[PDB]
């Protein structure tokens, strides 16, 4: 498995009961996010870690066919069947980045 | 999606 992108971004998760957005693993801040892809089976995922103290607050597969939304220039987004996510960038340039790579590797999926 |  390696790294093929990461960015900076506040992960957070929709909370469809009060309609509202919470972080990810229940305090808010700044995670790296990465894609990870692991050969042999052509597999990607998401994974993403607290900076201050590297709790693991997102791990998620990218399944074919995944739709990708740019939300706004910073907040991107995406679900499964549990839950939404989105990610809080913290520049527009970390989403691009970001969002290019995710797109990417949708084409190699 | 929902909104932000
Ligand atoms: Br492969």
């Amino acid at each position: 498995e390696q790294s093929i992108c990461q960015a900076r971004a506040a992960v957070m998760v929709y909370d469809d009961a009060n309609k509202k957005w919470v972080p990810a693993g229940g305090s808010t801040g700044f995670s790296r996010v990465h894609i990870y892809h692991h050969t042999g089976n052509n597999t990607f995922r998401v994974v993403g870690r607290k900076i201050q103290d590297h709790q693991v607050v997102i791990n998620c597969a990218i399944p074919k066919g995944l739709k990708y939304n740019q939300a706004t220039q910073t907040f991107h987004q995406w679900r499964d069947a549990r839950q939404v996510y989105g990610l809080n960038f913290g520049s527009k340039e970390d989403a691009n980045v970001f969002a290019s790579a995710m797109m990417h590797a949708l084409e190699v999926l | 999606x929902p909104p932000x």
